[PDB]
């Protein structure tokens, strides 16, 4: 089923994404 | 037993119907851990109009909690249960009586011949023994036409009623007269549900004893589930936490947390990176990042739990 991340702040959304990627490229 | 928002309302009716036909005693609902109500059909579910009450009393407490249920929010039904109260509806009393119906003419001992056992008369030729007619199961047994009880305390099968019969099991060409056949009281039962269904490769058998005679079942119970007979289980309907993480609340699941919970495609995630990049700092639209009720927002489609 489907995620939805959402932010009122794009900035915010970007750091969420970007801790997400980091942390799914570790295993 | 745990069970995800869609399929809540197969779960409620599961309850609903254990509500009416007497397995389910007591229902204590509970929504995020906090009683929120007890169901239970008074008098013991006695009366048929006091059971299906609960069974609505259930639904109304319960259908639009988990109809909007989200946020992780959960709804738990702690179901006291016992499946040998269970009782049958004239129809499906009915139904086991069509089938019970189609036995009536089965044959169960065939006649008699030179070299295998069945039928012998009763009275001798030359002093020896001669064929009769196969045994059917209406030689010994009168299945019931009509099925008995009410919608109060349920329906059901009486027990076939029992015949006896002087023909007798042997063999021809034998100066030695046949055995005895006889019905076996021990196995001749009245169906009512129960938690039993009716054992059909059991039920109207003839059985050679070990003395030489023949002994007759008619209906034969078997339990209908391997399941334990009585106990307290919880059902629990829940929600998916991270359906919408909303990064600006004060309740979501951190990014480290959730990919604890799921492994997630490098693609889908690195290119919905580069989009909002693109778009925060370079104006670059995307259809990967909606922008909707005032949130910018994309959406994840995990390859699975990480295990």
């Amino acid at each position: 089923a489907k995620i939805t991340i959402k932010a009122n702040k794009l900035k915010d959304l970007k750091d969420y994404v970007d801790d997400l990627k980091t942390y799914n490229n570790t295993y | 037993y745990t069970v995800v928002k869609n399929d809540w309302k197969k779960a409620v009716k599961q309850l609903q119907d254990g509500l009416k036909n007497k397995t389910i005693s007591t229902i204590k609902v509970s929504f995020n851990g906090n009683s929120v109500g007890e169901v239970t059909p008074a008098s013991s579910g006695a009366k048929k109009a006091d059971r299906d009450a609960a069974a609505e009393k259930l639904y109304n407490l319960v259908n639009t909690q988990l109809d909007k249920l989200g946020d992780g929010d959960y709804v738990d039904f702690e179901v006291t249960y016992n499946l040998a109260t269970q009782i049958i509806t004239k129809a499906e009393a009915e139904a086991v009586l069509t089938k019970l119906q189609q036995y009536n003419d089965k044959v169960l001992i065939n006649s008699a011949t030179d070299t295998v056992k069945g039928m012998v008369s009763d009275t001798q030729v030359d002093s020896k023994n001669v064929a009769a007619n196969p045994l059917k199961v209406s030689d010994m047994y009168t299945i019931p036409s009509a099925i008995t009880g009410s919608d109060d305390s349920g329906y059901s099968i009486a027990k076939p009623t029992e015949k006896t019969t002087s023909l007798l099991y042997g063999t021809v060409g034998d100066a030695t007269a046949g055995k005895a056949i006889t019905v076996d009281t021990a196995s001749n039962e009245a169906f009512a549900g129960n938690g039993k269904v009716i054992d059909y490769n059991k039920s109207f058998k003839a059985t050679v004893q070990g003395d030489g005679t023949v002994k007759t079942s008619g209906v034969v119970l078997k339990d209908a589930s391997d399941m334990a007979a009585t106990g307290t289980i919880k059902v629990r309907v829940t929600s998916a936490k991270e359906e919408s993480i909303d990064v600006d609340s004060s309740s979501y699941i951190s990014a480290e947390n959730l990919a604890k919970k799921y492994v997630f495609n490098p693609k889908e995630v690195s290119e919905a990176y580069n989009a909002i990049v693109a778009l925060q700092n370079d104006g670059i639209e995307s259809d990967l990042v909606q922008l909707v009720n005032g949130k910018y927002q994309v959406i994840f489609y995990p390859e699975g739990k990480r295990l």
